[PDB]
């Protein structure tokens, strides 16, 4: 088994991120899957869910740092929103560590491959998540 | 502050005199000392982490099981206690491929080290977690002085893992002799090695000891009426080093050496006798002459 | 009608077939829904890969195109051009990274790279599956250029600019253009006088037509899009006349603040009311407020009472169409390898102190002397690469001219001083340009300047003396080396100027691993930015010397005036709007967005929200948050983004 | 003069491998950073009066060369950490310099002194023992005659021998249990 | 190419093929200058555009015609490596 | 270890003021062009069988070590030319 992971990236810093640490043969697991948005503040509690129940065992979210967003101030709304997507997710018995969110600029190739190295390694650890195949009965 | 002492193997079974002046140093600062029943070497990593590295990191691991059973971290008096086991301590916290392989051999011991265990030094203790002016209220009889730091390699660094500020430039030891009322007097290659580290001094005696006495020559040529250390491999190589400088190089220098719970002992209206200053080779009794 | 789509899957010579399974991936591609042609090419960009697609979409009717290739950030403009030609609209057109994103960074599991790729594809054929003709919005380009920066690569910017006939606006922090070409004494490998040669271009800067010239002036704020942009220019207060005041400098006299000389790096002592350099364009005098007592003695001697505390900041606001980004770099700040020493022994200086010293109109009056005992030193140690290849303060990177800079002004002592011992202590000589080997050789053979290969591991001051030892192996010969100098010069590297964070935020760019500003493409598009509009010139955009600079300069003006010249471009439609039937007028959406598009309006006799589409950049943040659905970001719809991520775990 | 027939191309690989999991797979394998400036050399206090040169030895391992493993000069090394707190290419020098007197140790190049040491914690669990010196001074100062210490407490040393045996430390110091001495 | 490592096709082809269809852009391949005369602003040059012995604007680039090619050629393009036909083009990507 | 009291700052400039005018000051001083390639001791059959490196005495010269004029490796060379034939700084 190995985990299927979902990524959120921005357009403008984490995805120059991403593609700097593949300028750099900066190798990482490849379990995650990244899917492009112009913003971090694109994304709202629902993509998230939705990975969830398709079957995701993690979920990546990673926009500009704060300050350096493209547009300004849309990392600041999805930063509100996904600490309260934290702990709704332990409600639903969705353990915390499953979603991770970070500040990744372009020019950050070595964290974004660490991320991606840390990410995978805690959700291998965590075993598959098992909402997909309660929710099949 | 509750801390489990580990003791080592010098100061216990050659430089006694620092542990007594260890306990009671920090006994007026207010930290209980817990003893650490069946500690080893830690072992030494200069010698042992040369010779096997997985056997440095087993045994390691061993001795800070001890500690984390007993819910309590460690505080050492010894550069070279507090290098083995504060890489240890952190390189099992930080790979776990090492770890795997040391608790599937502490198993053969009914141990298992779970990354609980803090490892602290004596003099970084007192500089963030006690405060220096508490060194100072403290002081009955001020040491004026001069004093030829030796702050040890195996204290400041690795820089990246101890987090201790700067292994250049560095201002804790100097501060804390100060406080006491003595001078840290600037010398030639300060931050330099004492020779004895690495398995030197066993292997490579007078390599060992050239260096030494560089740093001797540096330290009276700045004025020092002392050398003051955090580490009793420092303390022998620096005090027995001399009866042998003398012996093969002809250098005679009657240069006192301490160990700085020896010195702080002083400041606290210590008595001599208690600090086994007798048990020096070298005599320190010019240094009590002055003050 | 039901999609139809091509999927094109590239190897990229090796790069992603070496890894990823390109023949398997375009067989998996084709048990997808919708997906009726599915190739594998080498190339899809070449020629014979463009017209592959092309020729496909006319024959196979295709209303979708897949790309399984590199970053769309590489090549999206590239294949969104190449479909259109073949008559499919721009955005049925969706890109998958498989290089970058797969290929680069999976190369040791090749099995699970291959996998992954299918998911990537299929994610791709779920969204471009819903995706939905857009009209590119073709917007008017205003007739006028901004040029951020007064150095030599932002000052040439502006004269190609001018001179093709574009208004053109430059504007320069300090009180003086120049940059620090203005602080060098000579230039490499001619060792012209720097000021000599640059005065002429700054003269033609401040006197030409079409250039505006914002002295001791920032950038404060830049909104809207490519020829499209209003920016807010704010010309600080000098607190003195332009009209009225002579520029001959009667008035630091009588001050009291004595005020680190930057322009001198701090070696000598300026007054609070100064002028930075003698020749400073513009030449007009300045008085620093931060540093002002304001005690009030300059103003009793000042005759043409020029002096005004009053004088208050004015903002100019501005409508450019482009804007170019040349605000340069500073020098490394060696204190953090305090093994070296620097700020802690007096007669360790930087190169750019050096350059200060050696220059006559500098605060020594051009004679390079200890500042310890201000004696001349006759033997000097240069050490290069201070900040630079260097992982333990963070800089990897290599600071391009240090080895020529030391071996120039190594040059420029021994004419002044022949006796002088000059050793370099250096790890590779990099003297890569035309004329620099020449140089190099010049610098030994001819003024017997001495070369150490062995990057110095510490410095020792002799506290008697003030003297320096420098320690490092000769590794030419395997020996360990402690020799004596009288001053010690770091050949510190370059970093970005400490303003570059506010550009940064200003402008919206990224930023290089060397913390440096990000071009599109290092070989595409060397001083363009993935920020439409907006381009690089100079050391802003890494280390490089005069030459590159403006290089760069002339390049940047180039593509610059590629939308004036054209007068119209077109942004991309990917644009919010409202749907008034779902819309009850909330209220959340309007603070959300930082440049006010959404607003509260009434329609139908009913309060409803509406969104204006020119305000508007596509960030996406107003339809995240909006409660209703009702508002959606075309090209990124809910809808589309959750086929995505079902497309990850099964086709649909 | 070198030839090809004189190197050994696994050598550094040999080096990294030792180096696993102990101290570290990217610790060791940073060897292959260096670009021989000598900043180590020139921070090196044993290298101030001996003919050991540290990039010397980084290079000799880069380039294959075995003769570094029987060499005398890897073992003047104190491990003081200086080159690596200085060297740009972040070498994790001291750690590789202790890898590389392992396979030293393998090859049977152990100094004897340093076989003694060792022998001294598994025999009595310190490298430096306890005398009666330390129990007569130990009574002049008011500590107990005998230290804590794994030395008077052969449950722990039992703990040792077991690991040690678990380790192959023994034979590989070439001791003998019984007779208690050294091959 | 370095440091990117990208192949030379990912950023040179995609500018050769807008280069050959740019609307103020003339290519004049296999053609060389042969005269030029004047001064700034006022050059009067002679291209001499040689022949191929194909024309162009029928030719399709297919290249079935190599194939049947009987004689080889020291290919130019490849430094004298691979051997090409005497009807030939320079590279696949040409 | 090498100290600067150890060194002679000028034997470069005694080499080439020796060798003027004979062979000449532009011959001898070509010196200062060396840039420590080694082509010369790869070229050198002395080399292959003793401890001489000819790009060392080279290099000895110009940092100062005058142990070079007391040294028995400068009369190891058999003046073959080689050296000079491949060495491209154009030393002589
Ligand atoms: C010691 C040393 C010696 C050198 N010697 C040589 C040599 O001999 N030959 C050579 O070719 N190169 C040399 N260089 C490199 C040379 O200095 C640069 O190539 C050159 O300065 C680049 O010019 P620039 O305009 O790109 O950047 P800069 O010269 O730094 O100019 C940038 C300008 O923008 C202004 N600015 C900064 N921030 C802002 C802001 N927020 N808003 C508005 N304006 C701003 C600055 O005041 C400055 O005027 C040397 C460099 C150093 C450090
Ligand atoms: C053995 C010991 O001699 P003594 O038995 O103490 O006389 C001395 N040092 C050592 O080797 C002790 C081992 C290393 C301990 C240092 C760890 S800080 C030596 O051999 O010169
Ligand atoms: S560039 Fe994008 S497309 Fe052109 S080749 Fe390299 S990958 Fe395939
Ligand atoms: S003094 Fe009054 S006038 Fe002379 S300069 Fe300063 S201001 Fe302009
Ligand atoms: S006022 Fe501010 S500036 Fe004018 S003088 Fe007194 S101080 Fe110097
Ligand atoms: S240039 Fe010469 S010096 Fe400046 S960095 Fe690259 S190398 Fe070190
Ligand atoms: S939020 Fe969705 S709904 Fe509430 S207003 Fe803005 S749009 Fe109409
Ligand atoms: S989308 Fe991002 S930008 Fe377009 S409006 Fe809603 S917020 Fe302002
Ligand atoms: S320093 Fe780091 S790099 Fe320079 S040599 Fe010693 S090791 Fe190789
Ligand atoms: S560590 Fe071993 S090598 Fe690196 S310096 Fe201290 S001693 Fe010389
Ligand atoms: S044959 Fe050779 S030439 Fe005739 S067309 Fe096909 S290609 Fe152009
Ligand atoms: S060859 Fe010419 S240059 Fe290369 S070393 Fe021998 S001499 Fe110096
Ligand atoms: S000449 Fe003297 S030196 Fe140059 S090669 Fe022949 S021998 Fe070696
Ligand atoms: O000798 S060791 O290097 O192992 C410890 C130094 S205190
Ligand atoms: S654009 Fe990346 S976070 Fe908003
Ligand atoms: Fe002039």
């Amino acid at each position: 088994w190995e985990p299927k992971i979902i990524g959120f990236c921005c357009n403008w810093c984490t995805y120059g991120g991403a593609d700097t640490a593949g300028v750099g043969r900066m190798q990482y697991p490849p379990s995650i899957r990244i899917i492009r948005v112009m913003c971090s503040g694109r994304i709202e509690p629902s993509l998230i869910l939705k990975a969830f129940k398709e079957g995701a065992d993690g979920v990546f979210v990673g926009g500009c740092h704060l300050g350096d967003c493209h547009y300004d101030s849309g990392n600041y709304k999805w930063q509100r929103r996904v600490m309260m997507l934290y702990e709704l997710l332990e409600e639903l018995g969705i353990e915390k560590e499953r979603l991770n969110h970070e500040w990744i600029s372009a020019s950050e190739g070595e964290k974004f491959q660490n991320t991606m190295k840390d990410f995978y390694n805690k959700i291998e650890a965590l075993g598959p998540c098992k909402l997909k195949e309660e929710l099949d009965k | 502050m509750k801390y489990a002492f580990f003791l080592g193997c010098i100061m216990p079974n050659r430089y006694a005199g620092v542990e007594a002046a260890t306990r009671t140093v920090m006994e007026k600062l207010g930290v209980e000392l817990v003893d650490m029943t069946g500690a080893s070497c830690c072992p030494a990593p200069g010698v042992f982490g040369s010779f096997d590295q997985k056997t440095w990191l087993t045994l390691a691991a061993r001795n800070l099981c001890i500690a984390e059973e007993m819910g309590v971290d460690i505080v050492t008096v010894c550069n070279g206690c507090y290098g083995s086991l504060f890489e240890a301590a952190h390189l099992l916290h930080d790979n776990k491929e090492a770890l795997n392989f040391v608790n599937e051999k502490l198993d053969k011991v009914g141990k298992e080290y779970k990354g609980n265990v803090k490892v602290r030094h004596f003099a970084e203790l007192i500089y963030n977690d006690i405060g220096v002016d508490k060194i100072a209220e403290k002081v009955e009889r001020p040491l004026n002085i001069n004093v030829g730091v030796h702050y040890g390699c195996h204290f400041l660094k690795p820089t990246d893992v101890k987090h201790l500020g700067s292994a250049e430039r560095p201002v804790m030891l100097d501060e804390i002799v100060e406080a006491t009322g003595a001078k840290s007097v600037p010398y030639a290659d300060k931050m330099m090695c004492c020779g004895a580290g690495g398995g030197v001094r066993a292997r490579e005696l007078e390599l060992s000891l050239d260096m030494t006495n560089e740093k001797i020559e540096n330290m009276i040529k700045a004025g020092a009426d002392c050398t003051v250390n955090v580490c009793p491999f420092c303390h022998l190589q620096f005090d027995r080093g001399q009866i042998e400088i003398k012996e093969k190089f002809g250098k005679e220098y009657n240069f006192p050496v301490l160990h700085l719970s020896q010195l702080l002992g002083l400041a606290m209206g210590m008595d001599p006798k208690d600090l086994a200053l007798s048990v020096h080779q070298i005599s320190v009794d010019p240094l009590l002459k002055k003050i | 009608e039901e999609p139809r789509i091509g999927v094109y899957v590239c190897h990229c010579g090796v790069n992603i077939g070496g890894t990823v399974d390109c023949p398997d991936v375009t067989e998996f591609a084709k048990t997808l829904k919708n997906v009726v042609v599915a190739r594998d090419y080498k190339y899809m960009c070449a020629d014979p890969g463009q017209e592959m697609i092309k020729k496909d979409i006319k024959e196979h009717n295709l209303n979708r195109v897949v790309v399984a290739a590199c970053s769309p950030r590489l090549h999206e403009p590239t294949f969104r051009r190449c479909v259109a030609e073949a008559g499919l609209n721009p955005f049925l057109f969706e890109f998958a990274n498989i290089r970058e994103h797969c290929s680069w960074v999976h190369m040791h599991e090749k099995e699970k790279a291959t996998e992954k790729a299918k998911d990537l594809v299929r994610m791709a054929v779920a969204k471009a599956r819903l995706l939905e003709p857009l009209e590119f919005i073709k917007v008017g380009v205003t007739q006028r250029a901004l040029v951020i920066g007064g150095g030599v690569a932002g000052i040439q910017t502006a004269l190609d600019l001018g001179d093709m006939g574009f208004e053109t606006i430059l504007v320069e922090k300090t009180p003086s253009v120049g940059g620090r070409m203005a602080q060098l004494d000579k230039t490499f490998p001619t060792n012209d006088c720097s000021i000599c040669i640059l005065a002429p271009k700054m003269v033609d800067v401040a006197k030409h037509p079409n250039v505006k010239l914002y002295a001791y002036s920032e950038v404060v704020d830049v909104q809207g899009y490519v020829g499209n942009f209003k920016v807010k220019i704010m010309k600080k207060a000098r607190y003195i006349d332009e009209t009225k005041c002579t520029g001959c400098g009667q008035c630091s006299e009588v001050c009291p603040i004595d005020v680190p000389n930057e322009f001198d790096m701090g070696i000598g002592m300026r007054k609070a009311i100064y002028k930075p350099f003698p020749q400073a364009v513009p030449a007009k005098y300045t008085i620093d407020k931060e540093h002002c007592i304001e005690c009030g003695l300059c103003a009793k001697v000042c005759g043409p009472n020029a002096i005004d505390f009053d004088q208050e900041p004015e903002i100019i606001e501005a409508e450019v169409g482009t804007i170019i980004c040349a605000i340069g770099y500073d020098a490394f700040d060696p204190t953090v390898r305090e093994e070296y020493g620097y700020g802690v022994y007096d007669n360790v200086v930087t190169a750019l102190e050096l350059e200060r010293m050696i220059n006559a109109s500098g605060p020594t009056g051009g004679k390079v002397i200890r500042l310890s005992d201000g004696q001349k030193p006759k033997r000097i140690a240069f050490i290069q690469c201070v900040g630079s290849r260097d992982a333990k303060v963070g800089n990897k990177y290599c600071s391009n001219v240090c080895c020529m800079y030391a071996m120039k002004n190594s040059q420029l002592i021994k004419e002044k001083s022949p006796d002088t011992e000059i050793d370099i202590y250096y790890m590779d000589i990099r003297a890569f340009s035309k004329g620099y080997e020449e140089f190099y050789e010049r610098s030994a053979k001819q003024y017997g300047i001495k070369f150490m290969r062995g990057r110095p591991s510490q410095v020792i001051e002799d506290p008697e003396t003030g003297n320096l030892v420098v320690r490092a192996e000769d590794t030419l010969l395997g020996e360990i080396l402690e020799k004596e100098y009288d001053l010690v010069v770091l050949s510190v590297g370059m970093v970005p100027t400490k303003s570059a964070d506010e550009v940064q935020k200003i402008l919206g760019i990224s930023r290089t691993p060397d913390q440096f500003f990000m071009e599109a493409h290092p070989k595409l598009r060397p001083v363009d930015t993935a920020t439409d509009g907006v381009y690089l010139a100079g050391a802003c955009q890494g280390p490089k010397d005069i030459p590159a600079s403006v290089a760069q300069g002339s390049a940047a003006a180039s593509r610059a005036a590629i939308p004036l010249a054209k007068g119209e471009v077109e942004v991309e439609p990917i644009i919010a709007s409202v749907d008034a039937e779902i819309c009850g007028g909330c209220g959340v959406c309007v603070k959300q967005c930082p440049y006010g598009a959404p607003r509260l309006v009434e329609k139908d006799g009913k309060v409803v929200a509406e969104v204006i589409s020119a305000l508007c950049k596509g960030c996406g943040t107003c339809p995240a948050g909006c409660p209703s659905g009702a508002l959606e970001q075309d090209h990124f719809k809910t809808i589309q983004l959750f086929k995505q991520i079902e497309g990850m775990f099964r086709d649909t | 003069m070198i030839y090809s027939s004189d190197l050994n191309k696994n050598l550094a690989s040999q080096i990294i491998e030792a180096g696993t999991p102990i101290p570290g797979d990217d610790v060791v394998s940073s060897l292959k950073a260096c670009y021989q400036c000598g900043t180590c050399t020139g921070s090196c206090p044993s290298g101030r009066r001996t003919s050991y040169r540290t990039r010397k030895v980084i290079r000799k391992a880069l380039l294959g060369m075995d003769d570094v493993l029987d060499s005398d000069d890897i073992w003047k090394c104190t491990t003081c950490y200086t080159c690596y707190e200085r060297c740009p290419r972040d070498v994790k020098v001291t750690e590789i310099i202790k890898t590389i007197r392992n396979l030293a140790a393998q090859k049977g190049n152990m100094a004897k002194a340093h076989k003694m040491t060792a022998m001294y914690v598994l025999k009595y669990g310190h490298a430096v023992p306890a005398n009666k010196n330390t129990a007569e001074l130990r009574k002049s100062i008011g500590l107990s005659e005998k230290a804590p210490i794994a030395q008077f407490s052969e449950k722990d040393l039992n703990e040792m021998n077991t690991l040690i045996k678990e380790l192959g430390f023994d034979e590989l110091i070439g001791f003998d249990w019984e007779k208690g001495a050294l091959k």
